[PDB]
RNA sequence: UAAAAU
RNA sequence: AGCUGCUCCCUAGCAUGCUACUACCG
RNA sequence: GCGGUAGUAGCAUGCUAGGGAGCAG
């Protein structure tokens, strides 16, 4: 269960270096420490809490068509 | 390897001399199947080698289209077989923490920065319509990420300050509707 | 080297060679094509020729796939294969594929000669993908028959850009308009090297053709002009992309207090964004236009783009946006071609500004929130494509009449195209219905809205703004000077020759007549400034002045009267040939010596 | 394996065995001109197969010195990129203060670490936090390596302009922040 | 034979 | 964008080696 | 009937050259 969160962490950072996030040291410094820190984790709640942090990054700017891609 | 033109020559050279040896003939007339069946033996085995080369530069050509084109085709589609694999696995993994910022998301209600873990720094979300304001906000506590934040500031469109008791259902029609509702996590 | 087939969308790597866009086929759809039609060429990975030197067999249905290539029969291997057997071709992915039967819409498409009202009336009721292989081949088509125009070169030197050219004898000699340009080459004995592009004007006498050489290489008597021809780019994106409906209003907030000139907009305005696309057909100048920058700024905080085919329409839209918003506005045009120049605001190169103006050819590719198309009954579904291919946006809305004027199609010489089938908007406006109407005039003179709902309308128009001056003297027009097939006829001329000076106050009329050289004519002894009927069209002014031709079915067109006469803000004057027309004509008839 | 004395040679004898076929008289015959193929592929052989290794290794030979052209070729380019490199690298030192350290010194030659300490003419800090900006270029010029620098454009991690006003302590959580102070020297 | 493209 | 070490896989060339059978002589 | 060279086809080894990939400090 823990694997699960972990390779999704790389795949969602993956996605949010596809989209240009590190043009600003601030966003891609936050995001890497996130990263690294949930691979590094060892009960699988802390990780949902670093998890959600992260992937409000993705949510904030509007670069991926949510809507779409939420066909379920 | 068989129906190659030659090997009608050679299969005919030994069924004759198939039929030599059941007949028991001459033995200088045998000379006729080891000077014209070894010839045999070479006028199809370098026609049979022909083809197992032919046969050979096929596959190392075949093989390498095919990974040519694949190796291709992976590296021309990454943005968008990224993104779908990244929702597949969220939505596999099953949190209610991350289905409700997710579907809240799709209504266009987004958040204006990462969403902090401290039992107190600040969450600035946007809000746009009033059934979204409804389901999330009510009196001063608002529900996000599966928590409850107290909601401190809101402020329209116009960057100045709503009042609180000002949004309902009658009077909405005539703020800047998004707004951006700030609040502490509890 | 792989793609989807034209028909079914399967894999495939065919291509039928002789097919002038050489479309991807799959294996059965290119065995109906080549077993019904003379296209007998295939390109796989590499052509089907036959492989042996010296033989030029080409015919796929009569090779043979032979060792690491392909033979014929005649060069046969003792071990080989033929291609064309089964009812199928051999490609890649051979056992997956799956048969279209719409092989009889595609060989139309493939073998017409677009000269014939059936070719482009069975173009625009195909498949979305037929849609875009009929539109492409047919713009390839038109500008590949432009190559069996004539040659011109040099015949003596009279000035530094008035000389005297020779057309080459038998062939057709191509328009003089500025926008038919040849480039020139000296060829001295030796020395055939590019000297530059030119477009050219008869000037005031023959066979002298004033020019404008694209750089001061002094010409001299050795070189021609040839015309330079173009390319054609393939389409991606449909034509309209397919509708979703919402409940409650998405990406886009209202207002409640702003302007209200804009009054019985507003539901309407709603309607828009509540849907994923739709269009508005209006009558000739009434709220269309208006409405668009109405909602323009009814939803102040939307960036929208607006965009038409002809440059005097976004032009004069632009106008009217100068006239109500806010500046923070661009109309990113054309750089520096188009030498019937436009604007003079802004920018070509930014992109951030809220709003943006141009024509489709030349459309960056941006994001909008709405797209807001104008006058669709001149554009073609190739266009279309081109704009929903650049763009994207939220919303999109059309805004036209299929009752004005279409696009010209030169090539077309026989029957009538009637409107459901100018492209896929008017058709979807007319086959089901316009989702969005409104109709009544805002602009020209009332009795001229009374005689044009007459006629091409059946009666359901009304307005304001009343007399005077109108008139149509039944003018004799005398010799049809016709050096280029656009028609030229000054003894008609000397109708404003009757009234140059006895219009003491009539000083700033727009002249426009259906021919583009007799207008050059109106620029050969001026009057004032004159345009064509075409770059009208979305474009309106005071007083008008209209000058016609015999009654060639070019200038009896009913449409371009339309668009012709209801232009004006309170005065026309109308002088045909006329045998039933003044007897359309709804106004006081005049005479050439009645001044008064 | 065509236009060789060795083709010729065995097409003739074939001709003749082709007469001797045709006539089948004598086994003499036989022997005589089979000894015509029998003698007539070792020239075939030799001639026909020996030129099958001529184009073979002519041809490898012309491989092998184009590639040693194209190899004395990008040896060319090279040096003359780095002869550029050389000649517009000296283009931007040639002051009189180099000329002025280096008259004095007793011998002729001096540390490297100290020519752009005491001749370069720009100065660029790499600062990491708020309190160190404090302690070293505080206000628009400062001190270093004895002498007096004056600050003009400061540009942060992103590379994007940022004024001395917005340098302040409650607003430093807000910058990208190793902000790249540059200073030039002033007399 | 009407518009008009890095 | 480093210096090494080991291992698997594919291709090419050459000579050597090996073997079969065919042609010339001894 | 055998010795010698010259061949083709087949086979194994070894060595050079070229490319791909994996691990270790
Ligand atoms: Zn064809
Ligand atoms: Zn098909
Ligand atoms: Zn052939």
């Amino acid at each position: 269960k823990m694997s699960d969160v972990k390779c999704t962490s790389v795949v969602l950072l993956s996605v949010l270096q596809q989209l240009r996030v590190e043009s600003s040291s601030k966003l891609w410094a936050q995001c890497v420490q996130l990263h690294n820190d949930i691979l590094l984790a060892k009960d699988t709640t802390e990780a949902f809490e670093k998890m959600v942090s992260l992937l409000s990054v993705l949510l904030s700017m509007q670069g991926a068509v949510d809507i779409n891609k939420l066909c379920e | 390897f068989s129906s190659l033109p030659s090997y009608a020559a050679f299969a005919t050279a030994q069924e004759a001399y198939e039929q030599a040896v059941a007949n028991g003939d001459s033995e200088v007339v045998l000379k006729k199947l080891k000077k014209s069946l070894n010839v045999a033996k070479s006028e199809f085995d370098r026609d049979a080698a022909m083809q197992r080369k032919l046969e050979k530069m096929a596959d190392q050509a075949m093989t390498q289209m095919y990974k040519q084109a694949r190796s291709e085709d992976k590296r021309a589609k990454v943005t968008s077989a990224m993104q779908t694999m990244l929702f597949t696995m969220l939505r596999k993994l099953d949190n209610d923490a991350l289905n409700n910022i997710i579907n809240n998301a799709r209504d266009g209600c987004v958040p204006l920065n990462i969403i902090p873990l401290t039992t107190a720094a600040k969450l600035m979300v946007v809000i746009p319509d009033y059934n979204t304001y409804k389901n999330t906000c009510d009196g001063t506590t608002f529900t996000y990420a599966s928590a409850l934040w107290e909601i401190q500031q809101v402020v329209d469109a116009d960057s100045k300050i709503v009042q609180l008791s000002e949004i309902s259902m009658d009077n909405s029609p005539n703020l800047a509707w998004p707004l951006i509702v700030t609040a502490l996590r509890a | 080297a792989v793609g989807a087939c034209v028909l079914c969308n399967s894999q495939t790597s065919l291509r039928c060679g002789a097919c002038i866009r050489r479309p991807f086929l799959c294996c059965k759809c290119c065995y109906d094509h080549v077993i019904s039609t003379s296209h007998k060429l295939v390109l796989s990975v590499n052509p089907y020729v036959c492989n042996a030197p010296g033989c030029d067999v080409t015919d796929v249905t009569q090779l043979y796939l032979g060792g690491m290539s392909y033979y014929c029969k005649s060069h046969k291997p003792p071990i080989s294969f033929p291609l064309c057997a089964n009812g199928q071709v051999f490609g890649l992915y051979k056992n997956t594929c799956v048969g279209s039967d719409n092989v009889t819409d595609f060989n139309a498409i493939a073998t017409c000669d677009w000269t014939n009202a059936g070719d482009y009336i069975l173009a625009n009721t195909c498949t979305e993908r037929l849609k875009l292989f009929a539109a492409e081949t047919l713009k390839a088509t038109e500008e590949t028959f432009k190559l069996s125009y004539g040659i011109a070169t040099v015949r003596e030197v009279l000035s530094d850009r008035e000389l005297h050219l020779s057309w080459e004898v038998g062939k057709p000699r191509p328009p003089l308009n500025r926008n038919y340009v040849f480039t020139g080459y000296r060829v001295t004995k030796n020395s055939k090297v590019q000297i530059g592009e030119y477009t050219f004007e008869k000037g005031d006498y023959g066979d002298a053709v004033v020019y404008r050489g694209t750089t001061t290489y002094k010409l001299n008597v050795g070189d021609y002009f040839v015309l330079t021809s173009h390319t054609v780019m393939p389409l991606s994106a449909p034509t309209l992309v397919p509708q979703e409906h919402y409940v409650r209003i998405t990406g886009l907030y209202p207002t409640l207090n702003i302007s209200d000139e804009f009054s019985s907009n507003v539901a309407n305005y709603q309607k828009v964004g509540m849907q994923k696309y739709s269009t508005l057909q209006g009558p000739p100048g009434t709220g269309k236009s208006h409405f668009a920058i109405g909602l323009a700024l009814y939803y102040p905080s939307a960036r929208i783009v607006y965009t038409a085919c002809s440059h005097a329409a976004v032009d004069a839209l632009c106008e009217k946006a100068l006239k109500y918003l806010p500046i923070d506005k661009c109309s990113r045009i054309i750089p520096a071609r188009a030498r019937v120049e436009c604007f003079d605001k802004f920018k070509v190169n930014s992109t951030l500004e809220q709003y943006v103006f141009c024509t489709v050819n030349a459309l960056p590719e941006t994001t909008a929130d709405i797209v807001v198309f104008d006058e669709i009954s001149m554009a073609t579904n190739y266009d279309l494509s081109v704009v929903n291919a650049r763009l994207r946006a939220k919303h999109y809305v059309y805004i036209g009449d299929p009752a004005q004027l279409p696009a010209p199609r030169t090539l077309l010489t026989k029957g009538t195209l009637e409107p459901e089938y100018f492209n896929s908007v008017c058709r979807l406006m007319k086959t089901i219905g316009p989702d969005m109407f409104l109709g009544t005039c805002r602009r020209c003179p009332a009795e001229i809205v009374d005689t044009v709902s007459a006629l091409v309308y059946d009666n359901k128009l009304k307005a304001h703004k009343d007399k005077s001056a109108q008139c149509f003297k039944m003018f004799y027009k005398g010799v049809i000077t016709h050096d280029v097939s656009s028609a030229i006829n000054r003894p008609q001329i000397g109708v404003v020759r009757e009234f140059l000076t006895r219009n003491p106050a009539w000083r700033k009329a727009v002249f426009i007549s259906p021919y583009n050289s007799q207008n050059a004519v109106a620029s050969k002894i001026l009057g004032l400034p004159t345009q064509t009927v075409d770059s009208s069209q979305g474009s309106e002014y005071d007083y008008v002045i209209f000058t016609q031709t015999t009654e060639t079915a070019h200038s009896c067109n009913v449409n371009r009267f339309n668009v012709a006469i209801t232009r004006a803000k309170v005065g026309i004057l109308c002088i045909m040939s006329d045998r039933d027309l003044y007897d359309k004509l709804q106004f006081t008839s005049l005479e050439i010596p009645r001044r008064n």
